[PDB]
């Protein structure tokens, strides 16, 4: 009956100042990317952007919030 | 007196070795015992001896 | 007549431990030297004692380092012994090296010394290619394929001598025994070179760390220098402690614990910290035939300083600018190692080309130049008319 | 035995040094005098003058390949950052 | 100053009370 | 070279055994062997260690024979030549399910599985990077990448594609306890399992550190002293120059 | 007479040290069966498109692609100013939609 | 001064290789001993290169032989090469000793 502790925590600071500003461009990242590939000619287009730079930000982020908070719940 | 110390273990070399000797073999059986007990206590139930305890009913 | 000087035994150790006019404003450089030197006898006895319990065949050479990690009493201790000692003596050599080069002790009446000893340098490097090659791990294999196939730039027939030194077509039986019976083999060849070493030195003693004459004065070799001998070797004792017990696996390379396996490879293969700087210096230039010979250039450039550091005045103690070009270049030879660690990309064929350029330039040019330039300063200061 | 070559030191007594009259040496014995004489006056002293003498000539260079080690990362980081196809391209060539 | 004046050890010279002890 | 290629640097995590006193919590490896028995046994091989060093860190004695009497392993001929099999013993090392290599590629649909009896020893931050790459799986892949069917997204790991069936989820292994169903729990036990696994010698190797670093800096303070004692014999000399009469 | 019989010393002991060397240098190389010429087939039925598939023969690794028609015609489409070494595809390929190709780098 | 006694590399083979001055009536058991040496030299050498190819196993020792004996270019006259020099060095050693008990080197002056 006990959820996932590294999970919770990252919840918990994910609703956060500089938490939420980057999920949110994150967000925006992954809006104009679906944008680019709803557009026709996308097999040939031979240069696809991608969100990997804003997933890791974040997740570097949430790592190294987490981190130093995380073995002190583990039982 | 220190004059007296001084004649009967450094005035000799003999005695200085033997003493010498003698002090690192009870030196070396105090010093692994105080480490390990040390290393030991400071680890409660880090240690096999309690699980093995503790798992037991 | 006293004993110790008479026996022939004994006459010998005399003038070399017990009586030996070492110079009177020593500093802890040469006890430097002599914890190198304890550290190549320690290095020989763990590896005799380490090949007491090691096999040789391909496929039961990684398994006999997990024999000795663990399956022997009090074993792993032998093994990080011999690997993190064997970094701590490179790195030592080095120092060694860079003490010679600023103190000066490279001037004309040592030059027989200073050859025997970048003969040692080279062999050293060769010995621990070797063992390197010896482990067989994963990116030890490649290392292997690399430096054999790198005689294959000599012109017209490199096939044949290649195929002959790598014992077939393929990294097989031959190969790897070769290489752990050279290994075992040499460091004897080095004991003989270091004998030589330490007659060729005997001639005319050692430098002053003041790059002036030592005849004036001296104190007697033993109970004086055994005991800074003593202390530093104490000191790397601890040091070493601290590496082998506390944080065993950072000096070195954390991919020779794989199994070895010819058919994938990591994209990031690097050699070990010690061989990063000529690592560099071979991906810079855009060549095969051209990195090969520099290599072994960049140990004859080391090989040219003497007769041609033109400065009247011994040693780097007392000349502000050659002082600050020997760091500028201490400070190259650093950054060299460690930008061939990391990857190559844009920003950076360009800074190895410099790092090169800059490095091999100090040897040849930087040092003749800024020498004359000291020494018309150092007599025009001093003149009247 | 066999002589060998000429040599700039020789042994005691014959040690080869130029001459000198009138120079005089002495010393204390070690057993007369304290072992830690100084200790830590003379080490925060000597310490703080010999690392202001020779300050300069190890942080020069230093900050200077610093500087250079610094500028490379940052561009190097920059070309890899949503840059691979309108700067990346026209720098690999 | 003629040579048999020894120069002024007392700065490091150990105190007054001889060395018959340090030897210990 | 960019950073998709080339993994997230691993979060410093402040380890438990990772002090220069402390010990491996085997109170934890009693459960980390559990877990990985129960959850990864089919997949991974572990073929490195014998059953002769569990007892005394991890287990009492008879238990691992009473494991040890449920594989076999392949006896000396008989009296007729027959090969036979005849249960492990304290003598033996622990089998991976894979017979040689091949059904290692026939089965995982794709690459072989390291074996793990020393694999977060050939890692870059080998504690960690373990616990990471188990638990560092997103539920849903980053937006804009495309992988081969039938394979799964780690950011973790070097070029982000990886093999691993993310099989760490709750309800399952149940130790003995009330403790596991929590995705971290496996995973810290696991990471220690192995962590000790490649060295089953880190007690006693801690041990000896301890006495040789109090021994040596012991000697180090009084060869200090004693260099400074003998040396003082010297340093204190002085010299008064009288130049000689320039008589010749 | 003297100078003829020490020349004739010396090259009977230069032929016996040639044959000496030669004999310890040659026990190194290359034994006999090392010599196993090793052969190989590969399936080409189920090798994926976009996909390497590498066999270990004679102790090197050799890639085999299965290459796209695109992938042709993006290589047959490359400049030949630009190669260092001037190679055609058409050359070093047998069946157009395969390239069986040796994989060690022919640089070290 | 020559060069032959300035180098000191050189200098110590000078004193005892190019120029040592031995005594006039030297029969040929002086000679025997300096074979002697080379004959350890010999067998040094191609211990190295016997080694070189050979394993160090127990269930991998006896293949090893019969392999440099019998699948290896130019192999099985290094085995009997190093095996018949050690019966020959065994040889000359005890000639070499019985001189010495026979002409009176082990007095007091060695
Ligand atoms: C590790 C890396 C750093 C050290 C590098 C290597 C140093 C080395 O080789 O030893 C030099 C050694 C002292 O040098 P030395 O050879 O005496 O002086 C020659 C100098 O060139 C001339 O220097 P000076 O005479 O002007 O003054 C030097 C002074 C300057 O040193 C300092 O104060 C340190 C300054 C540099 C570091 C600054 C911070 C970084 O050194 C000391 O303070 C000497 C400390 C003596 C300790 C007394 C021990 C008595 C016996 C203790 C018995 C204990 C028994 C235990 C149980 C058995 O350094 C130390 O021992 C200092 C570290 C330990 C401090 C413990 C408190
Ligand atoms: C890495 C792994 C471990 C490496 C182990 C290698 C063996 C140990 C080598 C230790 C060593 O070089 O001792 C020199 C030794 C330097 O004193 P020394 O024995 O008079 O050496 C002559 C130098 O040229 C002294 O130069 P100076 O008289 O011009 O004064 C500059 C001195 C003064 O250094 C400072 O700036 C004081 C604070 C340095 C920390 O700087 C150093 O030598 C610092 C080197 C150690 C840092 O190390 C010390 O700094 C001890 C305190 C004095
Ligand atoms: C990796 C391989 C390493 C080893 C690689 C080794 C490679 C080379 C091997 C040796 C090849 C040559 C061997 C034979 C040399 C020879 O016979 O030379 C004899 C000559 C005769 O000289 P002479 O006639 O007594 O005196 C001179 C008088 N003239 C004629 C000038 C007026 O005198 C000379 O030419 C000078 C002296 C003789 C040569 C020195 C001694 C040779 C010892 C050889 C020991 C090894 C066998
Ligand atoms: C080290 C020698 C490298 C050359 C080599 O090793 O060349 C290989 C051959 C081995 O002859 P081979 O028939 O086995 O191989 C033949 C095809 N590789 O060496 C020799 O003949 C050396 C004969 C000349 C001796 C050179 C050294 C003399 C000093
Ligand atoms: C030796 C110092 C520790 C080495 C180390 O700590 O690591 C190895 C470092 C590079 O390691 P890295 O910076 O590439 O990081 C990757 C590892 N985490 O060697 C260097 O390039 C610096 C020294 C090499 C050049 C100077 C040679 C000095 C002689
Ligand atoms: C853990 C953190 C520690 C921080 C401090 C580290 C050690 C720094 C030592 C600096 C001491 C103050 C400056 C020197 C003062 C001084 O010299 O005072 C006098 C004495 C020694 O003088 P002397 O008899 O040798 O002079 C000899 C000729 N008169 O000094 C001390 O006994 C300091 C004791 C406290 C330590
Ligand atoms: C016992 C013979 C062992 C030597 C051997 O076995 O050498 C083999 C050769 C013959 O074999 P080969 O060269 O014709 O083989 C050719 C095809 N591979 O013997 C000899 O020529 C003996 C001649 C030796 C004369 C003395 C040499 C002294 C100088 C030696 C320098 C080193
Ligand atoms: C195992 C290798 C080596 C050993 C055992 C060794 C040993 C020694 C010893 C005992 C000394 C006397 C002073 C001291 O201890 O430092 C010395 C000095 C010296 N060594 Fe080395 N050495 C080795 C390698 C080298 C190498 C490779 C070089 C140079 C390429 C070198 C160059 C010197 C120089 C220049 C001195 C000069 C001392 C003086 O000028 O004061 N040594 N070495
Ligand atoms: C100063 C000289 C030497 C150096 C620098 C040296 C260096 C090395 C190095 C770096 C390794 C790799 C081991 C590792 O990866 O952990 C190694 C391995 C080895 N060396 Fe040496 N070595 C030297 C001399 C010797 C000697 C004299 C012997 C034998 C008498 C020896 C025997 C071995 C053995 C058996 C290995 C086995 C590989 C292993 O188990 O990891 N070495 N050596
Ligand atoms: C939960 C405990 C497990 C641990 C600690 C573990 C550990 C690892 C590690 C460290 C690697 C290599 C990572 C690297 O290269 O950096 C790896 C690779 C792999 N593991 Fe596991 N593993 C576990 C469970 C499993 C399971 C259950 C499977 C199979 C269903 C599996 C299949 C594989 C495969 C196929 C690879 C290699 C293929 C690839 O690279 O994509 N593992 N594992
Ligand atoms: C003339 O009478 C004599 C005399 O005969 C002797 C022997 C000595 C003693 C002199 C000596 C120098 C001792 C002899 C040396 C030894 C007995 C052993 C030392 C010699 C060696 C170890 C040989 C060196 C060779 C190697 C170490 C192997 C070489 C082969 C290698 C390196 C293979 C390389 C691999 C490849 C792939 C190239 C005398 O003093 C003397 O005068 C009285
Ligand atoms: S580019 Fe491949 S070996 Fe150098």
């Amino acid at each position: 009956e006990v959820t996932d502790q590294l999970e919770d925590l990252r919840e918990h600071f994910k609703n956060t100042e500089e938490g939420k500003a980057l999920v949110h461009h994150y967000e925006e990242c992954a809006e104009r990317v679906k944008i680019q590939q709803q557009q026709p000619g996308y097999a040939d287009l031979e240069h696809k952007e991608d969100c990997v730079e804003e997933f890791f930000h974040l997740q570097h982020y949430l790592d190294t919030a987490t981190a130093p908070r995380l073995f002190d719940k583990l039982k | 007196s220190f004059s007296s110390l001084y004649k009967t273990f450094f005035k000799r070399n003999a005695v200085f070795v033997g003493t010498i000797f003698a002090g690192a073999f009870v030196f070396q059986t105090v010093f692994d015992t105080a480490i390990t007990s040390w290393y030991e206590n400071h680890n409660k139930g880090k240690l096999w001896k309690d699980v093995k305890a503790r798992i037991a009913a | 007549m006293a004993f110790r000087k008479s026996n022939v035994y004994l006459s010998l150790v005399n003038s070399y431990i017990i009586d030996s006019p070492q110079p009177s404003s020593i500093n802890y450089w040469w006890n430097m030297g002599s914890l190198l030197g304890l550290c190549l006898v320690i290095q020989i006895v763990t590896g005799i004692f380490m090949a007491m319990h090691y096999s040789s065949n391909i496929e039961l050479a990684f398994s006999s380092v997990e024999h000795i990690m663990r399956d022997v009493h009090n074993g792993y201790i032998l093994r990080y012994l011999h690997a993190n000692g064997a970094s701590f003596f490179f790195m030592v050599m080095f120092m060694h090296m860079a003490k010679g080069l600023y103190y000066g002790s490279y001037r004309s009446p040592r030059v027989t010394l200073w050859n025997v000893g970048v003969i040692i340098f080279i062999l050293t490097i060769a010995t621990a290619f070797l063992g390197y090659c010896c482990v067989y791990g994963q990116m030890s294999h490649w290392g292997a394929t690399v430096i054999t196939n790198l005689f294959s730039a000599i012109p017209f027939v490199g096939n044949d001598i290649v195929s002959w030194l790598w014992g077939g077509f393929s990294v097989s039986n031959p190969t790897i025994q070769r290489f752990f019976a050279l290994h075992y083999l040499v460091p004897f060849i080095i004991a003989a070179m270091v004998i030589m070493h330490l007659m060729a030195l005997h001639i005319h003693g050692s430098s002053n760390p003041l790059g002036i004459t030592g005849n004036l004065d001296r104190i007697p070799m033993h109970s004086y220098f055994i005991f800074k001998d003593l202390v530093t070797v104490f000191l790397f004792m601890l040091i070493l402690a601290l590496f082998v017990f506390y944080s065993p696996n950072t000096l070195g390379h954390p991919d020779n614990y794989i199994p070895g396996n010819p058919l994938v490879t990591p994209a990031s293969i690097v050699p070990e910290w010690y061989l990063l700087p000529f690592y560099a210096i071979l991906r810079s230039i855009p060549d095969k035939l051209l990195g090969v010979i520099t290599m072994f250039a960049a140990i004859l450039v080391l090989l040219v300083l003497p007769f041609t550091d033109r400065s009247v005045v011994r040693g780097n103690t007392f000349k502000v600018l050659s002082k600050f070009f020997f760091f500028i270049f201490v400070f190259n030879f650093v950054l060299l190692g460690q930008i061939g660690a990391c990857h190559v990309e844009v920003p950076y064929v360009l800074m190895g080309q410099i790092a090169t350029f800059i490095y091999f330039a100090y040897f040849l040019i930087i040092v003749p130049v800024i020498s004359t330039i000291e020494n018309v300063l150092f007599y025009i200061g001093r003149v009247n008319k | 035995g066999p002589p060998s070559g000429k040599t700039y030191m020789g042994w005691w007594g014959h040690m080869g040094g130029p001459k000198q009259k009138g120079i005089t040496s002495y010393a204390v014995s070690p057993y007369a005098q304290k072992p830690l004489q100084g200790i830590f006056h003379n080490a925060v002293f000597n310490s703080f003058r010999r690392f202001k003498s020779q300050f300069l000539y190890v942080l020069i260079p230093a900050g200077i390949y610093w500087y250079w080690w610094k500028n490379g990362n940052e561009y190097n980081e920059f070309l890899y950052s949503k840059a691979g196809r309108e700067e990346l391209e026209r720098v690999n060539v | 100053k003629s040579t048999y004046r020894t120069p002024n050890f007392d700065d490091v010279l150990k105190e007054n009370n001889d060395a018959d002890k340090g030897r210990s | 070279m960019t950073a998709a290629e080339h993994g997230l640097h691993a979060p410093a995590y402040a380890w438990s055994h990772n002090g220069p006193f402390e010990t491996f919590d085997h109170a934890s490896i009693r459960r980390g062997y559990q877990v990985y028995r129960e959850v990864c046994a089919a997949c991974h091989s572990l073929d490195r260690v014998a059953w002769r060093t569990l007892v005394g860190v991890s287990h009492t004695n008879e238990e691992v024979r009473n494991m040890a009497e449920e594989f076999e392993y392949d006896d000396e001929p008989d009296e007729q030549g027959n090969p036979k099999k005849r249960p492990g013993k304290l003598s033996d090392y622990i089998p991976g399910p894979y017979p040689n290599e091949q059904a290692a590629r026939a089965a995982n649909q794709g690459a072989l599985p390291p074996d793990l009896s020393l694999i977060v020893k050939a890692r870059h931050g080998g504690c960690d990077y373990i616990f990471s790459l188990l638990t560092g799986y997103p539920d849903e892949p980053p937006a804009g990448v495309a992988l081969p069917p039938g394979s799964n997204y780690n950011p973790y790991f070097p070029g982000g594609s990886i093999a691993m069936a993310r099989v760490l989820f709750d309800d399952m292994v149940e130790y003995e306890d009330g403790t596991p169903a929590t995705t971290s729990q496996m995973a810290k036990d696991v990471t220690t399992f192995l962590n000790w696994c490649a060295e089953p010698e880190h007690d006693e190797r801690k041990r000896l550190g301890l006495k040789t670093v109090i021994i040596l800096s012991s000697l180090y303070l009084l060869s200090i002293w004693v260099k400074k004692f003998k040396w003082a014999g010297i340093k204190t000399r002085k010299f008064v120059f009288n130049p000689p009469k320039p008589r010749k | 007479y003297a100078y003829f019989m020490v020349g004739a010393m010396g090259l009977l002991s230069s032929a016996g040290a040639k044959s000496t060397v030669e004999t310890f240098i040659s026990s190194m190389t290359a034994t006999a069966d090392v010599l196993a010429m090793a052969k190989v087939e590969v399936n080409l039925a189920a090798i994926p498109l976009g996909k390497n598939v590498v066999v270990k023969w004679q102790g090197k690794p050799v890639f085999i692609r299965h290459r796209t028609p695109h992938e042709i015609q993006e290589a047959n489409s490359v400049d030949m100013s630009a190669l260092k070494d001037p190679q055609t595809d058409a050359d070093r390929v047998k069946d157009p939609q395969w390239l069986i190709m040796l994989g060690i780098c022919t640089h070290l």
